[PDB]
RNA sequence: GCCACAGAG
DNA sequence: TGCCTTCCGAAAATTTTG
DNA sequence: CAAAATTTTCGGAAGGCATGCTCTGTGGC
């Protein structure tokens, strides 16, 4: 939250954000945006790419391609924006690794 | 009955297992995720064998775990279409006998459709009845060494369901999973039972 | 043995894929249908209505009641969409302009593309080079609806295709029609489309003549019915040249309109705080998604037993304005409506919205906002933290076999005295353990090797240390802390001229990272050792600062001469 | 470097850049969020802001590249171990 | 105020109520019953579908081990399919660059015929 | 996890049985072990064995349900006392005959008795063979190599 | 509602997965998917979706097959003339042949036992014993074959008087014109033959010239319009019974070359069925046996349903739209052979028209009588016939089509939305334009109901509404509604209904197929099929037919889908 | 594979600043979840001064994976870079 | 939680 | 208070028909 | 040549963004 009267932060706007780029600071940025800031663990499915809930895809109607993975929560916030103004962001997902 | 499986997986090495030998970890780790646990249409996997190809270990930005791609070979129970295999009765009931290989896949059902004609399970003493004649008279007991052909194997996957379905279950048992790997056996020629049967 | 082996590979996001939600997808994914414009029933306990636009179907708003699709609390939902069915179709605010180009490009009698074949091959070839951008293709279809509007007369029917364009070009109701002048095209020919129309008025004029004033203004109008039905008959093969990929099943122009308005989640448009109020209020989203489940009743019920068609359509407009204004609400004024509001598309620009204030830049834990005060005998890589503030700023350290002993003693001295530990999580447990409501003896003995302990800051910590204008990338850096009480930030005066510093009751902020990797990224990248040169010319920028420069002066002056006890004295002083 | 001098401006960073999220953080942010649904156009997150937003590591500075740990096993010890069973086995006494 | 404009047709009590029925409730005049000829006409129909989904134009979907056993012995596939270079093909009217999965030398062989006088339903 | 193939090789029970004990001799989850290292004496080396319950448990359940008595009589399996140089002779023995490859390898699985043990593991007795080759297999194979 | 259903419910038991399709995408894929496999019918399916497309554009697209799978695909779609291709040649000299997607072959897919069934109706050979066998199995072989040469499928047959009633058999069906000899023709399309006969007839004009270029570019125009009926009417005059007597002074069709169904005859023949439906309604019983006869003896040399010309983009110029028009009227009314007197008729009438008090003119098949039903025909409202001199008619197909469309579309709206829909719809296509007190004064009944009824038109488009507004910016606040019949959009959208209506039929029977594949491969193979008796169970007997049953249903319904749909293609 | 061989490489020898950065980082994490140190260590707890202790001296086990533009990689060992 | 001013660098 | 794009009649300029 | 189509060029209106970056307070709905 905001303020001193509500026991709030910082905020790190985003010229801090284009400096801290400017540094070559990845992890850095990924920590402070990502997991002290808003982290949240999502479910995806790597079929139709929308969000579910608790390991289920409320579209497919099956779990076989749910995974597991983690996103800011205003990340979360947007996609359902968009999907509540017709708006679908799909995503999808390719390996982290080479293999 | 014992087939070699060349699986290939990704295996998370964690930083607290350096100090041991590579293969050593890699062992354990497959260990972990792997021995006695079904590999879905291939078998049952008992341990790892040997392994046969590994990458260079990568690392992901957050976590300092290396995980490695290993190719190896592992030791599956996959009898094929014809296998005669031994095991011990343990149950039996109206719809047919559970035998189990002495504490390595418990799950075998044979049927009474397969099986010997004119027998009849007698709900009294909880036995089938397999006369060969009139003068022969002997019971399917229990706790004796039985061999079978493997007539029919069974592969089924296990889905959860969705999760209100999930809730509701779960409500209404606080107040019987279908097994996801079978083999079905089947006794249909002279010698196909119990060793005393046919001394 | 039963166990089905779980296999788990780690995954990025390779790409997102943006587009539109057919019907299908807007009610499979739904969980209730909102119908009643009820939210609370007043009958029973003030409870959230069944099929409304308030529902435990649709997720929970307080922490005491239960969703009833994934039974969670309010910190345990991710959110669950609704869907809502529009009595009749209404238009799309944002892709209106969209549906005007598509009419434009299409024949408005047969739905068939104004191409011959020929340029339709050719235009066709243009788009599929494997180098293409989205300049080249927004100008390849820019010269296809521009050669769209040159034709006369359609290919596959002799219809008359005119121009198609707004009503008013305002902020009233007439915003959102479209008319299609037929006859502006039509020149002095034979014209037999002229004649049927000639015909028609002939035959209306008879019993209206008080009309005949208005017969130039009267213009082939498409609302939403006859625009959709012109959508559904567009070939597939049409839509590539309109900028649509017609291989997904949602690439379609029939999605782009509004036949099924989902209704979204209670978790992106929660309870609004009260003040002293015994009752609830709800915001802007909840209030107009009822008004829309109203004016669609309202719409059914009058499709249902007959009613004049000039109420049914005006009803209908304020439908279409209402999902309009629910949706973006600076194009249309609630003037027109019978009788701002937070829509969404107020909710993602600006500088308060999503975009530039919970995305691109985002409040974070672990700060401290501090005056300034100097402090010379402090090195250029160190800042002074207060010692009230260390106690609450930590650092999770996890237990190694290196700092076994250092961890246990942090542990026992508490969260009260300053080189003490805050918090403890261990490996069995999900959920961290006060320090202050335990015994701080027994916890030091049974100290798992993999727990994690929050320690506090103390000295050698990495900070980050800011200045709120952040002009350039000096404004950032990063410096060692040291303990020294009293209440203000103090770092050396060599490092005050990048931040602009001026101890004038100036404000800086101190964040500190929490995992290991962003510490040593922090240290040696961002450091103020490492970082001396400004990249603007290479030149040095934490250098002597004012007084500084003076006293070198008065040092080096050539009439200044100094015993040996005044030198030896200095020497010391300096080291 | 498309061409033309396209400037620094919303006008500008339309017609260099073909992300979708990066010019949705700049300037009429629904509009082009519309105009992406609407021509359904892919947006390869490998921009920064893009990173950013979706909570993963950009792929400049001190994303490069992946840091490594090379396995100390040789390609000796690594051979497969002997199968006796198919090796002694042979076929012609019928096959 | 809003919700307080009701047109001349209207009551306070049939709005409020939102729910458009996704079912339909409209039939066609062509839902009735089946006649003899039009039991004909299926049978038809039934049967060329039957007739060319084993013809030699399908293409795919998209025990059965290797083993070495001995009741493959004397024991032969039910049927013998038909690919799709296993019939007469006009040279002229295909195009160019598809005479590499035809078989151009490959003999031009199945000609196959059949129809049949007894209704293929069990009822 | 990708199944990049099926069955690589076909294993022989005496492989399997040997794999399985070369793992508990090496780990020292052998009886023996706990019985001169755990029970009868007080530890002082501290040299605790592999701990992995799972791994044990099916480790242990399959050299039981290996090493034991098969349906042949109702004392050992056999192939727990049989070597690899045995296993090379027996099995060359058995190549001397029409017997197919899987049907060598439930020979040397198992061990055929004298009564119709033979008639159910082989395909079609009567059609393969007269009855001298059939006892003097039947021989061999009660001979233990 | 006896319980609230949940989304779920809708997507299980509604089908609303279904309504996101296009009709003609949807119609095309379940079709080939039921009759061809599924790489066929992807195939077909990304050729409908993104037009025009080469072999490496579809191994490009498609996921899941490489070149010899799509190769394979091409070659089973282009025998059964599914695919249309063309080669184009480029700057470069790069030819590649690109692919499309024919009507012709769908339709045959969707006609296959009407077709059976109408050539065994046209057959008309007199005391057959082993005949009708043989013509419907030539049939099915031909239609599932794609295309066939006599002489390899003569050589199936070694028996001497069944080859002969072979050849006797295929000579009859060539005579009248239901198998024609295929060509590449029938694999172009016809646009890009009219755009290569235009662009040849127009750079062959000699250069320089003083001339006008409109005009030029007119006569080149004319002379690639007469090649182009030279060229498409080729096959269908005769091209397959040219040869006479090869041996022994008789008449066989030529053993040398492939033929093919030829649909748009059968087109005709639908044409010329509706055409008698429509008559048995307002005149007669035996008056509509004598328009059959009528139209039957004129049933081969008929116009084509759609002018191949019309299709060839040339309609902007509204003269040349003028000119086929004309053009129509000039070939319906004065063709060679469409013009018959009382005569001609009389010696096709049966054994079943009695005649002789069939007409009381007070208030043995002769001339006078069939004259006066040609005549009671010629004064009936819709142009049945026409008299172009007293004694001769023809029959108006430029001028009854429009008029059995409108019946036909009437008739539907009127049996499912009511009497009332009939009505409002006449009394909106009568009158060019009206308000709603037009109608409330004209037809008389009640204000409510012609305001539900109408409201209810406009959702399926048989109303357009008019807007006519009274203020400076356009608004419906203040403005009066006029209500119209545009004939073109409702034609089409109950067009693309009926199609929808017909591929959800199709996919409901190949789920209910796809779904009890065990049962259905049990009783499938031969040694049971016609035996199911003695090895099936009691549960299986019932779920047998049951199925058996639902699919006569299914293909019933859809045989009366394409009674109604055949006429909104004219 | 896709991997440039050793024998010849077109890259900076030259160990980038951000390379240190991120080796220090990844062994800071690797040591504080209790990785072996082959460095001795003077009595220093914090994990990070370790691992500048163990880099001032060459014992990082790990190798950086340098990706060119196109998608082929290069490796190089933590020894064979120079400061 | 929404608006309005007041200020600090 | 300045700046820029897109849209659309309106009138001037061109090719195009008779 | 002058009547008409067809394409181009020049205005007024409507939209958008800027109006820094944050921080702390009261006062009242
Ligand atoms: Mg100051
Ligand atoms: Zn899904
Ligand atoms: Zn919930
Ligand atoms: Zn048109």
């Amino acid at each position: 939250t905001e303020g001193r009267s509500r026991d709030g932060g910082l905020r790190l706007g985003e010229m801090e954000r284009d400096c801290v780029i400017a540094y070559g600071a990845s992890q850095l940025l990924l920590e402070r945006l990502m997991i002290s800031s808003d982290a949240f663990e999502v479910d995806v499915c790597d079929k139709c790419g929308l969000m579910g809930y608790s390991g289920w895809c409320t579209t497919c109607k099956s779990a076989e391609n749910i995974i597991k993975m983690t996103i800011p929560y205003a990340a979360k916030l947007l996609f359902q924006e968009l999907l509540s103004m017709n708006i679908a962001p799909r995503l999808r997902l390719e390996d982290i690794f080479q293999q | 009955m014992f087939i070699l499986s060349k699986i290939a997986d990704l295996v998370r090495i964690p930083p607290d297992q350096f100090h041991r030998d590579t293969i050593s970890a890699i062992t354990h780790q497959l260990n972990n995720k792997f021995a006695n646990k079904i590999i879905p249409n291939v078998g049952l996997c008992i341990t790892i064998y040997d392994l046969l190809t590994v990458e260079e270990g990568q690392l992901k930005p957050g976590d300092g775990s290396s995980y490695i791609n290993v190719t190896f070979r592992a030791v599956v129970f996959k009898p094929f279409l014809g296998e005669i295999v031994t095991g011990w009765i343990s149950k039996c009931t109206a719809e047919g006998i559970k035998v189990s290989l002495l504490g390595i896949f418990d799950d075998i059902f044979i049927p009474q459709n397969m099986l010997f004609e004119g027998c009849y399970y007698t709900p009294e003493e909880s036995a089938w009845i397999w006369p060969m004649d009139e003068e022969t008279k002997l019971y399917f007991d229990v706790n004796e060494k039985i061999r079978f052909r493997i007539e029919r194997e069974v592969f089924v996957d296990v889905k959860p369901k969705s999760p209100k379905e999930r809730e509701l279950e779960e409500r209404a048992q606080l107040e019987e999973k279908p097994p996801a790997y079978a083999l079905l056996g089947s006794c249909q020629t002279d010698g196909m039972g119990l060793v005393s049967w046919w001394e | 043995m039963k166990e089905v082996v779980v296999s788990e590979t780690p995954k990025r996001i390779k790409g997102l894929e943006f587009s539109a939600l057919s019907a299908a997808d807007i009610v499979a994914q739904s969980e209730v249908e909102v119908s009643t414009r009820d939210l609370f029933d007043l009958e029973k306990d003030r409870a959230p209505k069944a099929n409304g636009a308030l529902d435990p179907k649709m997720g929970v708003s307080s922490s005491s009641l239960e969703c009833a699709t994934c039974h969670g609390n309010l910190a345990s939902c991710h959110g669950h969409f609704g869907h809502l069915k529009l009595a009749l179709p209404v238009f799309h605010i944002g892709y209106f302009k969209a549906t005007i180009q598509i009419l434009q490009g299409i024949c408005k009698n047969c739905s068939a593309i104004l191409l011959s074949e020929t340029d339709k091959r050719q235009f066709l070839h243009e788009l599929r080079r494997p180098g293409v951008d989205n300049l080249r293709r927004m100008g390849i279809l820019k010269k296809i609806l521009d050669q769209c509007k040159k034709q006369r007369r359609c290919l596959h029917c002799g219809a008359l295709n005119g121009v198609v364009k707004k009503a008013a070009a305002g902020a009233g109701s007439a915003a959102l029609k479209i008319i299609h002048d037929t006859f502006r095209w039509v020149g002095k020919k034979s014209a037999p489309e002229k004649d049927i129309w000639v015909g028609e008025w002939k035959e209306v004029l008879a019993h209206n003549p008080e009309l005949e004033r208005y017969v130039k203004r009267c213009m082939d109008d498409l609302n939403p019915l006859k625009t959709l039905n012109l959508f559904k008959q567009i070939k597939s093969a049409d839509c590539e040249l309109l900028g649509i990929d017609a291989t997904v099943p949602s690439g379609r122009p029939e999605t782009y309109i509004w036949r099924y308005l989902p209704a979204p989640p209670v978790c992106i448009r929660p309870s609004v705080m009260m003040q002293d109020s015994p009752a609830s209020n709800e915001d802007d989203l909840t209030v107009k998604l009822t008004e829309i489940v109203w004016t669609s009743s309202l719409i059914k019920a009058g499709l249902d037993k007959g009613i004049s068609i000039n109420n049914m359509m005006e009803h209908w407009d304020y439908l279409q304005l209402t999902v309009a204004m629910y949706i973006n609400s600076d194009s249309v004024n609630p003037a027109m409506l019978p009788g701002p509001i937070r829509g969404f598309c107020q909710r993602l620009k600006g500088k308060q919205g999503r975009f530039r204030g919970n995305l691109s830049g985002k409040r974070v834990d672990f700060s401290g906002r501090t005056v300034i005060s100097p402090d010379p005998n402090l090195s250029i890589d160190e800042v002074a933290v207060p010692d009230r503030v260390a106690k609450v700023l930590t650092y999770p350290e996890k237990v190694t076999r290196y700092n076994r002993h250092k961890l246990q003693e942090l542990i026992v001295n508490g969260p009260n005295v300053h080189p003490g530990a805050n918090y403890l999580l261990k490996r069995n447990e999900d959920a961290r353990r006060n320090l202050r409501y335990g015994d701080r003896m027994k916890l030091a003995k049974n100290l798992q090797i993999g727990d994690v302990v929050e320690r506090h800051l103390e000295d050698g910590d990495v900070v980050l240390f800011n200045r709120q204008p952040s002009l350039h990338r000096l404004s950032i850096l990063s410096h060692y802390a040291k303990i020294r009480p009293w209440r203000t930030f103090r770092l050396n005066e060599c490092v005050c001229t990048p931040y602009n510093a001026d101890f004038d009751g100036d404000e800086m902020n101190l964040h500190v990272p929490q995992t290991e990797e962003a510490r040593a990224e922090a240290i040696n990248l961002m450091g103020v050792k490492n970082n001396l040169l400004t990249p603007k010319s290479g030149e040095p920028i934490i250098a002597a600062t004012q007084d500084f420069i003076t006293g070198s002066y008065l040092i080096s002056h050539k009439d200044s001469f100094y015993d040996r006890a005044t030198l030896t004295q200095l020497l010391s002083m300096m080291s | 470097y498309k061409g033309e001098v396209l400037g620094i401006t919303r006008f500008g960073l339309s017609k260099m850049r073909d992300s979708v999220l990066q010019l949705a953080s700049f300037e009429k942010t629904t509009d082009h969020l519309f105009d992406a649904a609407f021509y359904m156009k892919k947006d390869a997150v490998e921009g920064v802001s893009e990173c950013i937003i979706l909570g993963q590591t950009m792929s400049i500075g001190t994303g490069s590249f992946k840091v490594v740990k090379g396995t100390n096993i040789s390609e000796k010890d690594l051979v497969p171990k002997r199968c006796l069973f198919e090796s002694l086995s042979n076929e012609a006494a019928l096959k | 105020n809003y919700m307080s404009n009701l047109p001349f047709g209207l009551g306070y009590g049939d709005v409020g109520k939102n729910h458009i029925t996704e079912f339909p409730s409209i039939p066609l005049p062509i839902n009735g019953p089946i006649t003899n000829k039009e039991r004909s006409l299926a049978v038809k129909y039934i049967n060329f579908g039957k007739t060319v989904k084993d013809g030699p134009f399908y293409t795919g979907s998209m025990t059965n081990d290797g083993i070495e056993r001995y009741s493959d012995k004397y024991l032969k596939k039910r049927k013998i399919g038909i690919s799709i270079d296993d019939h007469p093909y006009n040279l002229n009217l295909f195009p160019n660059e598809l005479y590499n999965v035809m078989g151009i030398n490959k003999k031009k062989l199945l000609a196959i015929s059949k129809f049949n006088n007894a209704d293929d339903v069990f009822t | 996890m990708k199944v990049l193939e099926e069955r690589n090789a076909f294993l022989s029970d005496y492989e399997v049985l040997k794999f399985l004990t070369d793992l508990e001799k090496k780990h020292l989850w052998d009886q023996k072990s706990l019985a001169a290292l755990k029970k009868s004496r007080s530890k002082g080396k501290q040299n605790r064995p592999y701990n992995h319950p799972e791994l044990q448990g099916i480790t242990r359940n399959v050299v039981n349900y290996l090493s034991i008595n098969k349906n042949f009589i109702n004392e050992k399996s056999g192939i727990s006392k049989m070597s690899d140089e045995s296993f090379a002779e027996l099995m060359t023995k058995l190549n001397s005959f029409k017997l197919f490859k899987a049907e060598k390898l439930q020979i040397v699985n198992q061990l055929p008795a004298n009564m119709v043990h033979l008639y159910s593991i082989v395909e079609e007795c009567d059609a393969r063979f007269d009855e001298k080759t059939i006892e003097e297999m039947l021989e061999i194979i009660s001979g233990y190599a | 509602s006896e319980k609230l259903v949940t989304p779920e419910d809708v997507m299980t038991i509604s089908s609303l997965e279904q309504r996101t399709l296009n009709p003609d995408l949807f119609l095309y894929k379940e079709l080939v998917k039921a009759h061809l496999g599924e790489r066929a019918a992807s195939v077909i399916g990304m050729l409908v979706a993104l037009g025009r497309l080469s072999v490496r554009e579809l191994v490009e697209k498609i996921d899941g097959m490489d070149v010899d799978s799509v190769k394979t695909t091409l070659v089973s779609l282009t025998q059964l003339r599914c695919v249309k291709y063309l080669q184009e040649t480029a700057i470069s000299g790069k030819k590649t042949t690109y692919y499309y997607y024919n009507e012709e072959g769908i339709h045959i897919l969707l006609y296959s036992g009407l077709i059976i069934d109408e050539i065994i109706t046209q057959m008309r050979v007199n005391d057959e014993e082993e005949h009708k066998q043989l013509v419907a199995e030539i049939v099915q072989n031909v239609i599932s074959l794609g295309s066939l040469t006599v002489e390899d499928y003569l050589s199936s047959v070694t028996s001497d008087s069944m080859k002969y009633t072979i050849s006797s058999l295929f000579v009859q069906l060539c005579e009248m014109g239901y198998l024609i000899q295929i060509s590449k023709l029938h694999y172009t399309p016809i646009e890009d033959l009219w755009q290569f006969l235009y662009e040849k007839h127009y750079k062959n004009i000699p250069r320089n010239s003083p001339l006008s270029d409109l005009k030029k570019r007119s006569q080149a125009k004319m002379n690639a319009k007469t090649d182009f009926a030279k060229i498409i009417n080729k096959p269908n005059e005769l091209s397959q019974i040219l040869t006479v007597d090869p041996k022994t002074s008789l008449r066989i069709v030529k053993p040398t070359v492939s033929l093919t169904i030829n649909l748009d005859r059968f087109m005709k023949g639908r044409r010329s069925k509706q055409l008698i439906n429509l008559a048995k309604t307002r005149v007669g019983s035996v008056t509509a046996q004598v328009y059959k006869i009528a139209l039957r003896l004129t049933e081969q040399k008929s116009p084509k349903i759609r002018d191949p010309l019309t299709q060839t983009g040339l309609l902007q110029d509204l003269e040349e739209a003028k000119s086929f028009q004309d053009e129509a009227e000039l070939v319906e009314e004065k063709t060679p052979g469409l013009t018959f007197n009382a005569i001609d008729l009389a010696r096709h009438l049966p054994a079943e028209l009695d005649l002789r008090g069939s007409l009381l003119s007070r208030k043995p098949h002769s001339a006078s009588l069939i004259n006066s039903h040609l005549k009671i025909l010629a004064s009936s409202n819709f142009p049945f016939l026409n008299e172009t001199k007293p004694g001769v008619y023809y029959v108006p197909y430029s001028k009854l089509m429009p008029v059995l469309k409108s019946s036909v579309y009437e008739y539907v709206i009127a049996s499912t939305l009511g009497p009332s829909a009939m009505r409002l719809s006449r009394c909106i296509r009568d009158n060019k334009l009206v308000s709603e007190k037009i109608i409330n004064s004209t037809a008389l009944m009640k204000e409510k109901d012609i305001r539900s009824t109408l409201a209810s038109l406009i959702r399926y488009n048989s109303v357009e509404i008019q807007e006519v507004p009274r203020t400076a910016d356009r608004s419906a606040s203040r403005a009066v509604f006029l209500f119209r019949c545009k004939e073109t959009h409702s034609y089409n959208f109950m067009r693309q209904n009926l199609e929808w209506n017909m591929a959800n039929l199709l996919f409901k029977k190949e789920k209910l197929k796809q779904e009890n594949s065990t049962l259905l491969k049990k009783a499938n193979r031969d040694d049971v099929k016609g035996r199911e008796n003695e090895l099936l169970l009691p549960s299986e007997l019932n779920q047998l037919k049951m199925v058996n049953e639902r699919e006569l249903n299914v293909f019933a319904r859809l045989s009366r889908l394409l009674s109604l749909w055949e006429v909104f293609q004219m | 594979e896709k991997a440039i061989p050793k024998d010849q490489r077109a890259t900076t020898p030259y160990m980038t600043k951000y390379e240190r950065a991120r080796i220090l980082g990844t062994r800071a994490l690797q040591i504080s979840m209790n990785a072996p140190v082959f460095v001795d260590l003077e009595g220093e707890t914090d994990p990070l001064r370790i691992a500048m202790k163990e880099l001032a001296e060459k014992k990082i086990p790990l190798v950086i994976r340098r990706y060119l533009p196109d998608g082929s990689f290069e490796d190089w060992s933590v020894e064979e870079l120079i400061v």
